[PDB]
């Protein structure tokens, strides 16, 4: 039979710094790059 | 990268999946989601 | 368009209703004018309902209800209007009649 | 018909005290679903100076045109701010034709004597009319203006777009 | 009292329980019964049809829906989980410059596609359909509307629908054998009741389009010619060549596929240059249409117009405008109601550029992957064309090949440029060496094209290759996926006049049958439609298709089930949908379910009921 | 510019009626067939 | 018209109270009403 | 000067062998009049060898 | 004698009609001219100077601005949080959690999330929505009375004895609007209305649509979903109900423009409305075609 | 597969608890509720072999 533990206030969810790592150089990334939506529109 | 759980000792699970929230994970499906996810997402001056 | 369809069939233009005030004045406005002569009795009036091509023509040959689930109400357990409408309308369940 | 008449008499009225002409807008399937033009509640106009402003509000500037405050008791301005907005919008008569019609024939059988540059026939499933109001601080009238159209629904939700005056104007005041 | 009309007892289980005290005459209209006689006061018999029920069925309120909707609403999606599963479907629309670059991508994820209620109504037969233990019943609320629920922003709405033809009722509403019988009253009204015996050019058309071996070439110069005249005058001699040398070669009639083809060839070369039989084999195709095209009309009682549109159009939607066949080459002189889209928005008239030849032209050639810009020829298609290619495509095609067809495109820029750009043909003049000297310089791939599809003993390859490259000036550009977006006529309008028909189209592309080996490097496929969706093409075509139908074997299926692309799938908004995929699955190869595919399109507006009553249909 | 005239073989008509309006302010129509 | 010639009626109604007949005349004779007001107005020196 | 464009437009961009040249083709000639107009398009080469290829097919046509 | 306006009016009747398109190029309407109009007496002049055209199109540029730059702080906000807790998610949301699952996968998918839906960003988003009430004037008025509310002491036994009853305090019930974005298959939801609750057992957040159903996507492993409450506080859910937590920075913006682009119109009286404020309203009017007109 | 054919039945799930079905296999109960209507006679059910 399967088994779970049971949600709480204080349990909390750990990060590996590789994917961290990826995720603030994909933030900037997008954020050097530019790509605004409202420039497109202009455009 | 394991999370950290506050109770010590994991309890059974009961009940049909709409009075409260379960996650299951077939470790293949999850790999198939991920790909499928990831080829999409691509997919769609 | 309107008006091809009024000519197609023989009917007359559209008319509008009376107001509020006089529908409670005149007690009706019998559209439909007496016929000039008549040697069949009163003009038996005949409505349509659709129906798919494929009804079992077995229920016609027997008394029935005329919209496809009985709806009589000595079956139904009495004040029970829930129960009622399960049977009158609630198209999951096994309906009365075939 | 009838609305362009009167909106145009009124604005007339009007142009004396606050200086607009009247700008008169048919529309059409291509702007509105029937269901939506056939319980059209209200339609509101409003203009823009080039740099971007209001009519309302001061043109040279507002406390309005402070930073956002993100605070928990004011938003943004609440009571005093709202009243601006919504004294610099401006309501138009409209009224709206339901039955399909083509433009030329209907005008044919009013009195308007159309005589356009070609025949065009259009062709309307559902027509509404409207007259709106764009204005020139003086008898100078600047291209780079833009009007607003607003249309409202009982229930709340609303949808507009937004002309430039050159686009508009772009050939009748050419040949004035 | 209350009594029938027009009933239609199965044909599964015909009997006759008095056969000693009554025989009647073999003509349909005492097979199929459209009439109910009553007893009067005193014993005399009264006459009942529908021409007399036409003051109640034309009247607007039978028609109008909005209560139905609004009851519906308010009844709420069913809670029960075999109601759930039913439940969760899902649509989007979609901008359509990419349609036909992005199908691999679509197709790659391995994920399935829940049946639409529609497509589910369709498996129960006739005496299961009105047993408890069908689910979908309770959408089915009125004969000329569909009620569906639907999922966007997460949560659940209902969704209504016009039923634009007759044909779209679901299988338990209307047998697939009563629309066969409905086709021979219609055809018993016309006195056409033996059909002109065009059944030999049939079997051999069947024959053709059914064959796996078909020539490649048959779709390149199809791409080539876009059915232009001109195009196709200048081949004409090459055409003749390979038509009779397949035929000899093979007995399979070749260029058989596309519409336009068929009738150049039958027009064109009927001036000579064939064995007479070919040419009447495609004239008799010709005349097939022709025939169809009378019986989708009804000639007898149709005349008058009626806000400018003709009254066959309001009968049938073989004669709309608004209702484009599902290849398109040339666009319609008859635009009023229908929007062509292109991309996001609407295609404004300035953004249609004429397509002229023999000047360079070379920015068109640049832009031949962009979106935006259609490029037409200073050319359109008169109404008449246009009804004979509507019912060629949609009404012979899936009927004969059971939807077996496919749609693809050639990627012209590279295609030409690797077969042609040899010095052999850049020079010469304003030959006769050796065969292999010959195979060398062409082009190995241009060999193995026309090796020996189209070269006699009077002309060689090298003479025939270059005479089909004499025709490059008409080159066109890539393949496009088109939306059509129409409202209704004037009188199908007045229930739901916010509906709009959405509909998709392929432009400067080939119908095909089989996959052409040499080109399935350089070609791609595209299934977009109910039709014309067979996924065995489209797996031989491309890879990631292979894959996702080696996933799931099921949806292999040739009825039409297999899931298009999300930017296509629609069903509720096209015009045609779900019945006659599930016919052509299982009809057979006769002229008679061809003729019954165009008699099936008859229109629901109330107009077209007074048109088909007023004929006693 | 005249569709029908009598004996002879109406924008005009209105058109003229619009532009003597439009001088005039009084309400008096000169048709082509009416007036001499 | 160029000057005042009168219309003659006799009506039956089912309507007793006074000002909901004259709401029902005003909605069946708003052409007469206009008029009257296009009289005001053409003819300034005149009062009907 | 003009060489080296020329140059360009037929080695790099259309890619014609050495044996064809200038005066092989006079329809190449008066096309490549035409072709050094625009310095755009220089990366899609098999849009301007596909306008040469249909130019020399309308040029051959006996109409 | 002379006629009115109406009648020469209608007489010169009108010559020309031009069509327009509006500046996004969305939606096209007509214009008419009408020959006899007094614009045509007052013989204004006009001129449209290229400076005033570029300034005014930087100004609609500003103007169509408010939304986007509103969704990409939202972006700062969450990376900038996410890099100042440095990889810590505590849960916030009921769901139980299976330790023997490989985290790196629905990380991706996390990752796969806020790329997908920040691409799909529009005005339909959610956060919009946050702040449609907020604008509006009853919102200024609720939060004073709130924030006086919840500031106050505990009341003495003498105020609990006599007089009013116990005031009645804020309700669970709360609403929130919300975007879902899924994975598994590159689509969004954006419009979305959901009601929220406070477990009893645990502090955690319970989901729930306006029906009353419990709510499913939380377990699904494909699904991403997005919060913002009435308040404008923010709220990133990833599968297994850990949270990101931080508040919408919306003072980027001038109140000029925030107020100009949207705020829930306030009505005024037509016809059928009622003259008390808040009365239920009868059937609506609706000037009709598919009836004959009434008269 | 038991879910699939149970839906395709067109009868519902195992839905019993413990001390309802430990009453039903020693006492039996009615664990079939009465239909909406009836205008015939009791559910005479066919048996079949």
């Amino acid at each position: 039979v399967a088994v779970f533990f049971e949600p709480h206030e204080e349990n909390v969810l750990r990060c590996p710094e590789r994917v961290l790592r990826r995720l603030l150089e994909d933030a900037a990334v997008t954020m050097r790059g530019g790509g605004w939506r409202e420039d497109v529109l202009m455009d | 990268s394991l999370l950290h759980t506050f109770w010590r000792l994991p309890v059974a699970v009961f009940f049909e999946p709409h009075e409260e929230n379960v996650l299951r994970c077939p470790e293949r499906v999850l790999r198939r989601l991920l790909e499928d996810a990831a080829v999409t997402m691509r997919g769609g001056d | 368009v309107d008006r091809w369809i009024r000519h197609a069939a023989g009917v007359e233009r559209p008319q509008l209703l009376d107001t509020e005030t006089i529908s409670m004045l005149t007690f009706g406005s019998m559209s439909e004018r007496n016929a000039a002569a008549t040697v069949h009795g009163q003009k038996a009036a005949c409505e349509l309902i659709l129906t798919p091509v494929t009804m079992d023509v077995n229920y016609f040959k027997i008394p029935n209800n005329p919209r496809g689930r009985a709806s009589c109400m000595l079956a139904v357990d009495p004040y029970d209007t829930e129960a009622a409408t399960k049977a009158i309308y609630d198209h999951r369940e096994a309906d009365a009649q075939t | 018909m009838e609305t362009h008449l009167y909106s145009d008499l009124a604005f007339e009225a009007r142009f004396a005290d606050d200086e607009q002409l009247p700008l008169h807008l048919v529309l059409d399937q291509e702007v509105l679903s029937n269901e939506e033009a056939e319980t059209l509640r209200y339609v509101y106009y409003r203009n823009v100076d080039s740099a971007g402003r209001s009519t309302g509000r001061a043109p040279g500037g507002d406390e309005d045109d402070a930073p956002a405050s993100d605070d928990a008791e004011d938003a943004v301005g609440g009571d005093r701010a709202f009243d601006r907005e919504r004294r610099t919008w401006q309501r138009a008569c409209f009224r709206v034709l339901p039955r399909p019609l083509e433009l030329l024939d209907y005008l044919r059988q009013s009195g308007l004597t159309v005589t356009l540059e070609k025949e065009q026939r259009v062709r309307m499933f559902y027509a509404v009319f409207t007259t709106l109001g764009l204005r020139c601080p003086d008898n100078r009238l600047s291209g780079a203006q833009t009007l607003h159209l607003r249309l409202v629904w009982p229930d709340g939700s609303y949808r507009d777009w937004e002309f430039l005056a050159r686009d508009l104007l772009r050939e009748e005041m050419e040949a004035n | 009292f209350f009594f029938p009309v027009g009933l239609y007892l199965p044909e599964d289980r015909g009997y006759t329980t008095v056969e000693s005290k009554v025989k009647l005459n073999d003509t349909v209209r005492n097979a199929l019964p459209t009439t109910a006689y009553l007893l009067n006061r005193d014993r005399a018999v009264q006459k009942i049809d529908f021409v007399d029920a036409l003051k109640t069925l034309c009247h607007p309120v039978l028609h109008e829906p909005a209560p139905c909707l609004q009851t519906f609403t308010e009844r709420g999606p069913p809670s029960e989980p075999a109601m759930q599963r039913l439940l969760e479907c899902r649509f989007q629309q979609e901008p359509m410059g990419g349609a036909a670059r992005r199908i691999p991508h679509f197709y790659r994820v391995r994920r399935e596609v829940p049946r639409t209620v529609n497509e589910m109504k369709q498996d129960f037969v006739v005496t299961d359909f009105y047993k408890v233990g069908n689910i979908t019943l309770y959408t089915e609320l009125h004969p000329f509307f569909d009620f569906t629920h639907c999922q966007e922003n997460s949560e659940t709405v209902a969704l209504c629908t016009p039923r634009i033809v007759i044909g779209n009722l679901p299988d338990g509403l209307a047998p697939g054998p009563f629309h066969e019988l409905r086709t021979w009253e219609i055809m018993e009204h016309m006195r056409l009741r033996p059909p002109p015996d065009y059944e030999e050019t049939l079997r051999l058309f069947k024959t053709t389009v059914t064959s796996p071996n078909y020539p490649e070439l048959c779709y390149l110069v199809d791409v080539l010619v876009h059915g232009n005249v001109d195009a196709f005058l200048l081949i004409r001699t090459f055409v003749a060549r390979c038509i009779v040398n397949m035929f000899h070669t093979r007995q399979l009639l070749v260029f058989a596929h596309s519409y336009a083809l068929v009738t150049l060839i039958a027009e064109h070369l009927a001036d000579g240059a064939l064995p007479p039989q070919l040419l009447f084999h495609y004239r008799n195709l010709v005349a097939v249409l022709r025939l169809v095209t009378r019986i989708s009309a009804l000639p007898g009682l149709n005349n008058g117009q009626l806000a400018e549109e003709p009254l066959s159009a309001y009968v049938n939607a073989l004669h709309d405008h608004r209702l484009w066949p599902p290849f398109v080459t040339h666009l319609p002189r008859n635009m009023e109601g229908v929007q062509v889209v292109a991309d996001r928005q609407p295609l404004n008239p300035a953004n249609i550029e004429a397509r002229h030849h023999g000047v360079s032209d070379v920015p068109r050639l640049g832009a031949m992957d962009a979106d935006e810009p259609l490029f037409v020829d200073d050319y359109r298609a008169t109404d008449d064309e246009w009804t004979l290619q509507k019912v060629f495509y949609l009404c012979l095609m899936p009927a004969m090949t059971n939807n077996r067809a496919c749609g693809l495109g050639l990627n012209l820029k590279t295609l030409l440029v690797d077969l042609f750009y040899r010095p052999a043909f850049l020079l010469m003049p304003a030959p006769e060496d050796s065969i292999a000297a010959q195979r060398q310089a062409v082009g190995e791939m241009l060999t193995e094209l026309v090796e020996d599809v189209a070269t006699d003993a009077h002309t060689p390859l090298l003479q025939a290759c270059r005479e089909l490259f004499l025709a490059v000036q008409f080159v066109g550009e890539h393949v496009k996926v088109l939306e059509v977006r129409a409202p209704l006529d004037h009188a199908q309008r007045q229930g739901l006049p916010d509906f709009i028909s959405r509909q998709h189209v392929l432009y400067n592309g080939c119908c095909v049958v089989t996959a052409p080996k040499t080109l399935i490097e350089y070609s791609l496929p595209v299934p977009f439609h109910r039709f014309y969706s067979n996924p065995t093409i489209c797996a031989a075509l491309s890879d990631d298709i292979k894959r996702y139908v080696t996933e799931f074997p099921h949806y292999h299926r040739h009825d039409g089930g297999f899931p298009l692309p999300t930017a296509f799938a629609h069903e509720y908004h096209n015009w045609l949908r779900s019945p006659f995929s599930r016919y052509s699955a299982t009809c057979p190869n006769v002229l008679h379910s061809v003729m019954t595919l165009a008699a099936m399109l008859y229109k629901i507006s109330p107009v077209s009921l007074v048109l088909q009553t007023k004929a006693h249909i | 510019v005249i569709q029908h005239l009598p004996g002879y073989g109406d924008v005009l008509s209105l058109w003229s009626r619009r532009l003597l309006v439009g001088k005039l302010g009084r309400d008096v129509p000169v048709f082509v067939h009416e007036q001499q | 018209g160029p000057e005042t010639r009168p219309g003659i009626y006799v009506l039956t109604s089912s309507i007793a109270h006074w000002q909901t007949l004259v709401d029902v005349a005003r909605g069946k004779f708003a052409r007469e009403r206009c008029s009257f007001v296009n009289r005001r107005i053409t003819r300034p020196r005149q009062i009907p | 000067k003009r060489d080296e464009k020329h140059r360009h437009v037929v080695n790099v961009v259309l890619e014609l062998p050495t044996e064809i040249s200038e005066a092989t083709h006079p329809v190449l000639a008066t096309m490549l009049s035409k072709y050094t107009r625009m310095s755009s398009l220089f990366n899609d080469k098999c849009a301007f060898k596909l306008d040469l290829l249909r130019m020399v097919a309308v040029s051959r046509t006996r109409r | 004698d002379e006629v009115a306006r109406t009648d020469e009016w209608k007489g010169a009747g009108v010559s020309r009609l031009r069509e327009v398109w509006d500046v996004q190029h969305r939606v096209r309407l007509r214009v008419l001219w009408y020959v006899n109009s007094f614009w045509r007496s007052r013989e204004l002049s006009y001129d449209d100077h290229e400076v005033e055209l570029y300034r005014a199109l930087d100004a609609y540029r500003a103007r169509i601005a408010v939304e986007y730059v509103l969704i990409r702080a939202v972006r700062d906000e969450i990376y900038a949080v996410l890099r100042r807790d440095g990889g810590a998610l505590p849960q916030r949301f009921a769901c139980h959690v299976s330790r023997n699952m490989s985290w790196r996968v629905v990380w991706e998918l996390c990752r796969h999330a806020l790329a997908l839906w920040m691409d799909w960003a529009d005005v339909r988003s959610c956060i919009i929505k946050a702040l449609t009430p907020r604008l509006s004037r009853g919102a200024a008025a609720a939060a004073q009375r709130a924030r006086r509310q919840r500031e106050r002491s505990a009341p003495k036994p003498q105020e609990l004895l006599f007089g009013p009853r116990n005031e009645s305090g804020p309700p669970a019930e709360q609403t929130w609007y919300a975007d879902v974005v899924r994975c598994v298959r590159a689509q969004v939801d954006l419009g979305v209305e959901v009601r929220a609750a406070r477990c009893p057992r645990t502090g955690l957040w319970i989901v729930r649509d306006r029906r009353g159903r419990l709510r499913r996507w939380l377990s699904q492993p494909e699904v991403c979903v997005l919060y913002v409450t009435p308040d404008l506080d923010f709220y990133w859910v990833l599968p297994g109900g850990f949270a990101v937590s931080s508040r919408v920075t919306l003072h980027g913006l001038a109140q000029r423009a925030l107020r100009d682009r949207f705020q829930n119109f306030e009505a005024v009286l037509a016809r059928g409305m009622h003259v008390e404020a808040g009365r239920q309203e009868p059937e609506t009017p609706r000037v009709s075609g598919r009836r004959l007109p009434f008269d």
